[PDB]
RNA sequence: CCCCCCCUCCCGGGAGAGCCAUAGUGGUCUGCGGAACCGGUGAGUACACCGGAAUGAUUUGGGCGUGCCCCCGCAAGACUGCUAGCCGAGUAGUGUUGGGUCGCGAAAGGCCUUGUGGUACUGCCUGAUAGGGUGCUUGCGAGUGCCCCGGG
RNA sequence: GCGCAAGACGGACCAGAGCGAAAGCAUUUGCCAAGAAUGUUUUCAUUAAUCAAGAACGAAAGUCGGAGGUUCGAAGACGAUCAGAUACCGUCGUAGUUCCGACCAUAAACGAUGCCGACCGGCGAUGCGGCGGCGUUAUUCCCAUGACCCGCCGGGCAGCUUCCGGGAAACCAAAGUCUUUGGGUUCCGGGGGGAGUAUGGUUGCAAAGCUGAAACUUAAAGGAAUUUGGCGAAGGGCACCACC
């Protein structure tokens, strides 16, 4: 295209591009809250956790480290935090 | 590595000018780039530009118009006197009716005509016509 | 081009679009056709936006009616899909037709018997008719083309996004182009339907011709 | 790209534009200072401390919630290690490579990598000498690498 | 290791080992042509007539 | 007396996990008001004692992921699973590559309404009329046909 | 046809696929050390790029000292071929080819194209890592992992097209952004021979490696492309001044 407005693009183009090639750099990671079905302790787990985080009480394992995003165990429902 | 940010900025501006684009994205800004673009605005070669302020190093989006032939940067910053400016005028400009030399004087970044008007000289930056 | 309220695409035209298979295109997508595409779906078929097609058709109709000599518009179709359609278009609006075997040298070689020097050019396919496109470059002559989602855009000026593969859609574009040009010129009233039949512009295989001759009287 | 490799990488962290403390975080800077002191008493590097805090305790950075970084806090309290951690890791890797070459003399590629690692060690040690973190009489050698961990 | 020669030859007449390999390896990468291509014999014990007449009836 | 098969054609009856309706049910999702908002206590999933506080007197179900999760009453919707009388019963057995709340899947016997219509098909094996292999036909390429039985 | 012994090598799978700074690397398993890319809201904070002196690695052949020598095979012994054949061809065959320990530092070591950084068209695939989404399968339910399918992102070997642009052209998405000439930096060439030759220094046991002239002689030597012509070059046809 001969004329492209780079001052404000569409949001799906900002989502599509690399995290460093945007007009303003924004990370693709996020913070979230998980809870066990049995034990009731809401904790904060990073998306790319890269480590074994444990509940307060040491009963159930929350996540396993992977190459990218961490693998939450079955039954531990989650939702994204924002403000 | 990246050693001359202004030369890269004018190289990208000249490349997108030859390509025919209407907007140029300069990734690293500087105060020198802002003064150079302000001079090119005030002499009517580029349009209305922006500074994309992030917290590391800002980006600049330049609205282009079809009035620019070439933007160049002389490297390194050769010191030039008032009697040595005419040599640069004959071996750098395409004509005497137009063309400007941006030089870094102690009174600020300005063109050669204002440098002759304020009776001062400095170091070379670049040229545009 | 469609900015007025009388220049809106009416009820029957959308039905003709959906029955002629205009809204769906080919498999590949040209990068000049990013804006004339609504979205993609299953089995690799791109959806052409009908409103932008209407805007480009009105723009091409304005460009055609803008000149005052109707014989100075030359319309070329060399594929069998648009042989009779451009003939009916030239009979309707007064244009000059070329139907198959465009000889390389009409617009440039000045001593030929077929030396044509028009002012505006309409062609039905940018890809198969690459010979009038490069010949239109040597003279100051614009070009309006019926372009697909995969047709390359070079030396074109008004690109109407359509399905130029089926004969029904091609005949529908030529019929509405003649209709809109005659409506802008003033020969055809804007509110009374001058619609004779759209099938006079439609190409068919000859097997269907003997089939219709056997099934009819 | 890299310094001793022909490849080019673009894998690094990208901080958000907002440098403000989020409203959902309920940790006052003295509590995260206490947690940093506890993890340092457990014997961890500042990088691993930042990893554990970011993964478990929900903080983004210490520096966005406290006016100092992790190493600055550890130097203010007075329990930071006497050697930088990257130069220590490079010395440990060079010791492991030299231990590999004590029994395998046919591995020319490992000798090449040992030369590269020692060049990186000297290049970092020159900068740490000019920044006055290391004493001026410090010198990386073979026999000095065995006594140091 | 839990069979002697008779029923393992009976197992070698069809490709039951091949079908078991193809079924077991489906979760790793699916195979389609698995056949036991060669069976050799390294060591042979002392010759006993009774096993020969049990192997012929 | 051309005595053996074998292929096809007209029509009809059975077994099997097809589709469209029908009866019995079971789940996921959806909106409305918790007399109005800020904290302290014993683990806090629905929890209970209160202090502030709103209209002399009275008082509004919770958690901390501050915005959707529980428990309520109302209102009917969209989608899906099983059975083809129902209960026995998802019960043994079987199963894996890693788990689960787990697929496949019986009969004995008993209470009644004695058990809902149309439309097709079936080479052989494996693990369903699915899935994945692989044949018969004339040498090829493409079609028809290759479950059991009865009359010609 | 059944067995024994010796040494060498790892076909088919094997690709304009992978790794390594280059030379180079292909049976299975086990041990040790190392590395690119991807992911990161982790840490230090300018630690960076190119490089006289100096330093590691470095195909095959060649040298010194051992063990072993299956096949192949410089020198050599013959048999044909030919006017001659100490050549092509065939049979043997010594060093060498293999491993260990010590040497040289040479290739058309070629992408005949230095390294770092930025910008300028499109498309379909491919190897790795990550992300998202209808469906099929590891037999019918759920989740995650493998295997397919549709796309995005980053790095890498590459491909097709192009009046971007360049060039003497072949061609190149770099060999582009070059009279509109300046991003940073190392090495190197000034007509063809003499000549990588003489001499001096230096390294090596040796073969040889690095540095490296001058006298004299010459008007051309070369690069790309077009036309003819002739090929013991290929593909189609013809002729009793060609053949059967």
């Amino acid at each position: 295209p001969l004329a492209k407005d780079l001052l404000h693009p569409s949001p799906e183009e900002e989502k599509r591009k690399h995290k460093k090639k945007r007009l303003v750099q924004s990370p693709n990671s996020y913070f979230m809250d998980v809870k066990c079905p049995g034990c009731y302790k809401i904790t904060t787990v990073f998306s790319h956790a890269q480590t074994v985080v444990l509940c307060v009480g040491c009963s159930t394992v929350l996540c396993q480290p992977t190459g990218g995003k961490a693998r939450l165990t079955e039954g531990c429902s989650f939702r994204r935090k924002q403000h | 590595v990246r050693m001359n940010v202004l030369a890269d900025a004018l190289k990208s501006i000249n490349n997108a000018e030859k390509r025919g684009k209407r907007q140029v994205l300069i990734r690293p800004c500087s105060k020198v780039i802002v003064r150079f673009l302000t001079v090119m605005m005030k002499h009517g070669y580029i349009g209305e530009f922006e500074i994309i302020d992030d917290h590391r190093a800002g980006k600049i989006v330049v609205n282009l118009t079809g009035r620019l032939n070439k933007c160049g940067v002389i490297s390194p910053r050769f010191d030039v006197q008032l009697k040595d400016l005419e040599k640069w005028q004959n071996n750098l400009l395409p004509s005497r009716q137009f063309g400007f030399i941006v030089l870094t004087t102690s009174a600020g970044i300005m063109d050669h005509e204002e440098a002759r008007r304020k009776h001062t000289g400095g170091k070379i930056l670049g040229f545009f016509f | 081009s469609g900015a007025l309220d009388v220049l809106q695409m009416k009820e029957e035209d959308v039905l003709k679009f959906l029955a002629a298979g205009t809204h769906l295109g080919g498999t590949n997508l040209d990068f000049q056709m990013e804006q004339y595409i609504y979205k993609r779906k299953s089995d690799g078929i791109y959806i052409i936006n009908l409103k932008r097609t209407w805007e480009k058709l009105l723009l091409a109709a304005r460009a055609i009616v803008a000149i005052e000599n109707p014989a100075d518009v030359s319309v070329i179709s060399s594929r069998n899909t648009g042989q009779r359609a451009v003939l009916k278009f030239a009979a309707a609006t007064g244009a000059t037709p070329i139907a198959g075997r465009f000889t390389p040298g009409t617009f440039t070689n000045q001593i030929q018997t077929a030396f044509r020097e028009p002012r505006l050019l309409v062609v039905t396919d940018p890809r198969a008719d690459h010979q009038p496109l490069t010949e239109a470059s040597y003279v100051n002559l614009p070009t309006i083309a019926l372009c697909n989602t995969d047709s390359p855009l070079r030396y074109v000026d008004i690109a109407i996004p359509c399905n130029n593969k089926g004969a029904h859609s091609v005949g529908l574009m030529w019929w509405m182009l003649a209709r809109e040009v005659l409506r802008m010129r003033g020969t055809i009233s804007r509110e009374h339907p001058w619609e004779v039949m759209p099938d006079l512009y439609f190409y068919r295989d000859p097997e269907e011709i003997e089939k219709e001759e056997q099934a009819a009287a | 790209g890299r310094m001793h490799a022909p490849g080019k990488g673009l894998s690094q962290s990208a901080l958000p534009y907002r440098r403000s403390v989020p409203t959902w975080l309920k940790l006052t800077s003295d509590d995260v200072k206490e947690q940093i002191y506890k993890l340092a008493k457990k014997g961890l590097t500042p990088s691993q401390i930042g990893v554990i805090l970011r993964d478990s305790h929900g903080v983004a950075q210490v520096r966005f919630v406290t006016g100092n970084k992790i190493l600055r806090i550890l130097k203010s309290k007075g329990l930071a290690p006497d050697l930088p951690e990257d130069l220590y890791h490079l010395i440990k890797k060079a010791v492991a490579v030299r231990k590999h070459l004590e029994r395998n003399r046919k591995d020319k590629d490992a000798k090449f990598r040992l030369i590269l690692i020692e060049s990186r060690i000297h290049r970092l040690a020159r900068y740490y000498k000019t920044k006055r973190v290391l004493p001026p009489n410090w010198k990386y050698e073979s026999s000095t690498a065995s006594a140091l961990v | 290791q839990t069979n002697d020669l008779k029923e393992v030859v009976n197992k070698l007449i069809p490709d039951s080992i091949g079908k078991d390999i193809e079924k077991a390896c489906q979760s790793i990468y699916p195979l389609h042509d698995v056949f036991v291509r060669k069976v050799k014999m390294l060591k042979k014990p002392k010759f006993e007539l009774g096993k020969l007449m049990e192997l012929h009836g």
